[PDB]
């Protein structure tokens, strides 16, 4: 039976396929339509023009470069490429279907190089005409213009490029010495110059002068320039006889022009109704042979030798399927598979359905993990937008991302299946991690007792306040019980909320964020476990563990253990856990205020077990190594690790403040955008009352959505994303895997 | 240059008025002891809490944009790159946590002072060491952040050129990450005895 | 230091830049594209490469040594120009600045190819795309330097230069052009090296002050070595035509100015140590490309310095060189010079 | 048409929204009327706030037809 891999990656095998080479292309098109094996290259050490199926390559590339020379002229000539059926032969199904014949692939090859002379014959007699007929208009166009632009051979006349007219008569000036007599007429449309397949603007223009060598260099300079020289005669008869006379020329061209041009659509037509189909076909005969290049070639057996890799489990349905073409050909094939067993590193896979598919991804994207190690993706499922949602805590926000992220999920069908731009295409990816975004975000809000800014008073609240008081007359409550779920509603608005609630969310990091590395920690042994890595047991899990548990396991202990202690009723001075902290490093066995019996002693002791692991964790497995510059390697190594270890320990769970910091941010930022925006509402009455209400809804609304929702959280979001790449993952996470990516066929795009 | 000219012309106004005062006798005018005696205390303690997560925030982001930049720089070649390298962010992001901390606990200590003992030798002392332990924090955070910054955009350029050369020059990188530390134990040393004001 | 503000505006340049230096054909690679047996399988091996599929859209029979040099030499000229697009400032300065040399060189082609009557279609084909100015074909128009000055060089950013060349004869040709042209290149590069002393930061300043340095040597030698073709020419002439800014000023640039054979050239430098070993043995022409890629190589040592784009510049130019060298001996099925490809990677 | 989405999901947040506040403020909640910085008189800007609330009813229906349609 199939099994799941998605605490580990799945079993690998390594399978040496026996392929007699008259049946080498037939089989590689099956493995292909199965879509399971990853090849390894034997023959890595060859040159590449060397590798045996080189020729037959050349022939499927120079068709492939044909086919986008075909594609070319469509988008030239603005013809829609008519679509296949993407799943005219499989989607990944491992459904077995005939290749084309080697004649019909040769029929590719003569009919693509057929075309392409015929083509690019008939696309250079067209732009030949083109040509001519951009020049005939041009010239047609100073014919056209009024007898007033001569006003001023008498002259030199022609047609310049708009970006450089400025420039010719700053030159023409200096050359005729400030005599310069210049008139320049715009033309109202881009002319399009074919060579350089762009369209420009363009000015008429005149220059005139009797002398014949000044005549003479006024042509070349504007020669030089890209300009167009026309003659024209000084009369306006002469001036209408030559526009009678171009006109005929260019009102029989067009004549040429649509002929050809016809012709040449109807060419092309015929292509574009297949030129997908055949594009196909030939990338994946391409495609297969650079496969067999990968293959070791035995010339004396004429057999090909192909190593590859292949899900444990689904050896069987490789057998059964070159079974079927075994049958289905009738050879008496010598066991064309066979299983094998080898010191190298298979490739990771992780199975995962349409919900798991997208935490796997953020992981993937920071690296490949090791074969058989401890997935990082189930523990992310939850974790990751869990830690989003201490950050992201409100009702109200965490409401309105649910419903946009539901909303995606119910229509998953109609989503799937049309084309979306990136932008949108990673919402609809995450959309599963959305859901499960917004729904721990309305969790954490009901903790946090926070609504669109507002409590909510579910409960009676364990705080009482006095009998009476007068108008403006500070009072303090009295404490009469504590709330069942979440803070309690009393705070609100109150003038000390700020300084009890910081003390909450900070402390809630701090143990979040130990808990959190403590839990991930531990699948660094699990993974020495497995891997029956004893000495890893022994040389970094242990002394790891008493080193962070002695420090910050100790903090977080204390942490909870001052909140058990009523410390009003026994009249005690409640200590000050964080100068607690730093006296124990820097003046041992010395208190001010204890927190417990026995405070000084063991204190002293956790100091001393930190420092010994130190040496233990810096020396025991190098020494090992010695007793058995491998051992210079490994020395030079393993310390680099402590430091990193030691250093960490204080910068990761002191990082995990920013769980408290983006969640004050967000509460202040919410309720100062309700005092400025929807609290201004109430003041009004009467008609611009309801005005004023109306309005000021819509525009905090708009910014809730905007601003609070989505700017920041997004913020939010990659920062939980930072805490797991780094924080989380560095402490059980090795990587350095090989990504498991099969040979199969799919559609190309072209 | 105009700028040097107005520091000499500082220094030169400086240098006559201090003679002017000295060579007509009443030279004892100038008197820094008691300029430091009569400015109120919360001035000194509130320039080094905001300039502590002030100068702290721009090693941060100075040192961000120096890897940052690299990073996509180098990044356009090789893509792999992007992820692996944002330890180099981590290391520059991280000095602007240790001044955020220091803030949190500098802020504990400013009470109100009754009026009567408003000048007292204690709060004097709170003072002066809040002021001097916030810019300690603050300046070895931006001289910390910066270095670190420095060496991260080598740390990327290297590793888009040989993945092995990365692991290598990662230690020069969390060498440089050391001295923000040590700026932040000694800011808690000096700011260890001073009490809450009185 | 230099990395504090360096990363302000030129941190993408500096690492884009470095992206194509780790695309330089390593030596082992060169020896494998030496092995092929035709064009085809040349193509094929560069493949492999940085070089990616750049011919992708060349038929099997229009590989031809020219074209390769053509394809392989447009895929640097539009990285540079991309290079320089994403530029500003002093940086942007300093990459026109390198464009200048080559439009010093397309018009002095751009003048002997039309003092021979041939037209400009032909010549504009022999330009070297760097050095575009878009009055560039209108020195097509005379032969005269008088008349090509203030008619069209006004303009250009070659103006200040020609402060030394209209004491010259008033009729042009090809030895008279070559004196032109020298002329320009000692303003150019005197101009170029004091904004380099100026306006660039450290360490860039002392590593570009080195590779400006060297080009001026060698200006210097081949214009001594070139002299002695002719009879005989006025060494207080020739002391116009040798760049001050080189190793060799003051002291060899003055004997080379008065040299008269190759053996006045040789004593001439063997008194400067960097280039005593040149003129006694060997090919002098490969030599000057050997210490120019080990300067280019001790540039990229640097970070956070402007030099990498110079360095980077140079070095993929040599590298073109290689690629058609390699060619040419594999269409013309003549290899025992194949391995004169020139590497220091 | 798009611009009727925009419309149409705003406006129904605004009935909800707008008529919960009505609400609290016509039962004269703590957490409206509780400080002496809050409005006097509960019931008076309750109903302000009803008025709005029929307002954005008005767009929703309507804008259902653009959608709708």
């Amino acid at each position: 039976e199939k099994e799941e891999a998605i605490f580990r990656s799945a079993e690998m095998a390594l399978v040496q396929f026996y392929i007699p080479q008259e049946i080498s292309r037939d089989s590689a098109y099956t493995l292909g339509q199965l879509g399971l094996v990853q090849f390894r290259d034997l023959n890595s050490k060859v040159r590449a023009f060397q590798r045996t199926f080189v020729n037959e390559i050349r022939r499927l590339d120079n068709v492939e470069r044909q086919y986008r020379y075909f594609y070319s002229l469509l988008k030239k000539h603005d013809i829609k490429l008519y679509e296949g059926d993407t799943d005219k032969y499989l989607d990944g199904s491992g459904e077995l279907y005939v290749p084309p014949s080697g004649s019909v692939i040769d029929d590719y090859v003569r009919n693509a190089s057929y075309l392409e002379e015929r083509l690019i014959q008939m696309e250079d007699a067209t732009d030949q005409i083109e040509v001519q007929k951009n020049d005939l208009e041009q010239y047609r166009f100073i014919l056209q213009s009024g007898d007033e632009f001569f006003l001023k051979v008498n002259y030199v006349t022609g047609v310049i490029a708009r970006d450089k007219v400025a420039t010719l008569e700053q030159i023409l000036w200096r050359v005729l010495r400030g005599n310069l007599f210049f008139k320049t007429v715009e033309i109202e449309q881009p002319v399009y110059d074919v060579k350089t397949r762009e369209y420009k603007h363009k000015n008429a223009f005149i220059v005139f002068s009797h002398g014949d060598l000044i005549i003479k260099r006024i042509r070349k300079i504007a020669e030089s320039l890209d300009a167009n020289l026309y003659d024209v005669d000084s009369s306006n008869e002469g001036r209408s006889q030559q526009l009678a006379k171009v006109n005929k020329n260019l009102s029989d061209l067009y004549t040429v022009l649509k002929t050809t041009s016809t012709t040449l659509e109807s060419e092309l037509y015929a292509i574009a109704k297949e030129l997908d189909s055949w594009f196909q076909d030939v990338t994946r005969e391409k495609a297969i042979f650079e496969i067999l290049n990968k293959s070791n070639y035995d010339t004396n057996r004429k057999i090909l030798i192909a190593e590859g890799w292949i899900p444990r489990d689904e050896l069987a349905t490789l057998q059964a399927r070159l079974g079927e073409m075994i049958a289905r050909l009738g050879i008496d094939v010598p066991s064309i598979i066979q299983v094998l067993d080898t010191n190298h590193t298979p490739p990771t896979f992780h199975r995962t359905n349409k919900f798991t598919a997208g935490f796997q991804s953020i992981c993937d994207c920071y690296g490949i993990a090791q074969y058989r190690e401890i997935n990082a993706g189930l523990p992310t499922i939850v974790t990751f937008p869990f830690m989003f949602a201490i950050m992201f805590g409100d009702m109200g926000h965490g409401f309105l991302m649910t419903l946009a992220a539901l909303s995606l999920v119910l229509n998953e069908k109609k989503i799937n299946k049309m084309k979306r731009g990136e932008i949108f295409d990673m919402a609809f990816t995450g959309r599963y991690i959305i859901l499960l975004m917004g729904v721990f975000s309305m969790y954490t809000g009901f903790l946090y007792n926070d609504i669109f800014s507002k409590t909510m008073t579910i409960f009676k609240s364990g705080w009482k306040w006095p009998d009476h008081w007068k108008k403006g007359e500070s009072i303090t409550a009295t404490s009469v019980g504590t709330y069942p779920i979440g803070l309690d509603w009393a705070w609100h608005g109150t003038e000390n909320a700020l300084l009890f609630s910081n003390s909450y969310k900070m402390k809630l990091s701090i143990l979040m964020g130990f808990i959190h590395m403590t839990y991930s920690y531990f699948f660094s042994l699990a993974n020495h476990l497995y891997f029956n890595s004893m000495i890893d047991i022994i040389g970094n899990f242990i002394p790891g563990l008493l080193f962070m548990q002695g420090i910050f396991g100790y903090l977080s202990v204390c942490i909870v253990y001052k909140w058990a202690v009523d410390w009003v009723k026994d009249g005690k001075p409640a200590p000050g856990l964080l100068n607690m902290l730093i006296n124990m490093f820097l003046s041992p066995g010395t208190i001010d205020d204890e927190l417990y019996p026995h405070q000084a002693k063991v204190q002293v002791f956790l100091l001393l077990m930190a420092l010994v692991c130190i040496p233990w964790l810096l020396l025991v497995k190098p020494l090992h190594f010695k007793f058995t510059e491998d051992f210079g390697d490994i020395m030079i190594h393993q310390v680099i690790h402590t430091i990193e270890f030691c250093l960490n320990c204080v910068s990761h769970t002191a990082s995990y403040l920013r769980l408290w910091a983006l969640s004050l941010a967000h509460a202040q930022l919410s309720s100062v955008l309700w005092t400025m925006t929807i609290q201004i509402a109430f003041g009004f009455r009467g008609f611009v009352g309801v005005f004023m209400t109306v309005a000021l809804f819509a525009m905090w609304f708009a910014l809730t959505c905007a601003v609070l929702v989505l700017m920041e959280g997004t913020s939010a979001m990659l920062h939980s994303l930072r805490l797991h790449w780094v924080e989380s993952m560095s402490k059980f996470f090795v990587g350095e895997g090989l990504p498991y990516e099969p040979f199969a066929f799919e559609y190309k795009d072209m | 240059s105009f700028s040097h000219f107005l520091y000499y012309l500082v220094l030169i106004v400086v240098i006559v008025y201090g003679l002017y005062k000295l060579f007509t006798g009443h030279g004892s005018d100038i008197n820094f002891g008691k300029f430091l005696l009569r400015t109120s205390p919360y001035m000194w303690a509130n320039l080094g809490i905001a300039l502590c997560v002030g100068l702290s925030v721009v090693g941060a982001a100075w040192g961000i944009f120096i890897t940052g930049s690299s990073m996509i720089g180098a990044g356009v070649r090789a893509p792999r790159i992007t992820t692996k390298n944002l330890i180099s962010i981590i290391f520059c992001e991280v000095v602007a946590i240790y001044g955020l901390i220091i803030a949190i606990v500098f802020s504990s200590k400013l009470t109100v002072a009754t009026a009567e003992n408003m000048y007292s030798k204690s709060n004097l002392y709170t003072g002066y060491s809040l002021f001097w332990a916030g810019i300690t924090v603050g300046a070895s955070n931006l001289i910390c952040g910066i270095a670190v910054g420095i060496t991260g955009a080598t740390a990327a350029i290297s590793d888009a050129a040989d993945s092995a050369l990365f692991v290598k020059i990662l230690v020069i990188e969390i060498f440089g990450s050391i001295l923000g530390l040590l700026g932040l134990i000694v800011g808690l040393l000096m700011a260890g005895k001073a009490s809450e004001f009185q | 230091m230099e990395g504090v503000y360096f990363n302000i505006d030129n941190g993408f340049i500096e690492g884009v830049v470095r992206g194509y230096r780790n695309g330089l054909l390593s030596n082992n690679q060169y020896i494998n594209l030496t092995q092929c047996d035709t064009l085809e399988d040349l193509k094929l091996q560069l493949s492999s490469t940085d070089y990616g599929n750049f011919l992708s859209s060349v038929s099997s029979e229009s590989l031809t040594t020219s074209l390769i040099q053509e394809y392989a030499s447009s895929k640097l000229y539009h990285e540079f120009n991309y290079i320089r697009d994403q530029s500003s400032g002093s940086t942007r300065k300093f990459m026109d600045y390198i464009t200048y040399g080559y439009m010093i060189d397309n018009v002095a082609l751009m003048i002997t190819g039309t003092i021979h009557d041939r037209d400009k279609g032909e010549i504009l084909q022999r330009c070297h795309p760097l050095g575009w100015f878009d009055t560039l074909p209108t020195l097509s128009v005379a032969t005269d330097l008088e008349s090509l000055y203030e008619t069209v060089l006004v303009d250009t950013p070659l103006a200040p230069y020609f402060k030394n060349c209209f004491d010259t004869a008033e009729e042009l040709d090809d030895m008279n052009i070559e004196i032109i042209r020298n002329k320009l290149y000692k303003a150019y590069l005197e101009d170029f090296y004091n904004f380099v002393t100026e306006e660039i930061p450290e360490p860039a300043k002392e590593c570009m002050q080195t590779l400006l340095g060297f080009e001026a040597d060698r200006r210097s030698i081949n214009i001594a070595l070139n002299s002695l073709q002719s009879s005989d020419i006025d060494p207080d002439l020739k002391s116009d035509l040798l760049p001050n800014i080189g190793k060799l000023y003051p002291l060899a640039t003055f004997h080379l100015a008065q040299a008269q054979d190759f053996e006045g050239v040789r004593a001439a430098l063997a008194n400067v140590y960097e280039y005593r070993g040149f003129l006694e043995t060997g090919n002098l022409e490969d030599h000057f490309y050997q210490l120019e890629m080990e300067l280019c190589r001790d540039a990229f040592t640097q970070q956070f310095a402007i030099s990498t784009v110079w360095a980077w510049m140079k070095s993929k130019e040599q590298e073109v060189r290689n690629i058609t060298w390699i060619a040419e001996c594999i269409a013309q099925n003549q290899r025992e010079r194949i391995n004169n490809y020139i590497s220091v990677y | 048409t798009g611009k009727a989405w925009c419309c149409t999901v705003l406006s129904a947040f605004g009935v909800v929204i707008l008529s919960v506040i009505a609400h609290l403020f016509n039962t004269n909640h703590e957490s409206f009327v509780g400080s002496i910085n809050d409005p006097e008189d509960g019931p008076a800007v309750a109903h302000t706030v009803y008025l709005a609330a029929l307002v954005y009813l008005v767009f929703f229906v309507f804008c259902g037809f653009q959608v709708y349609l």
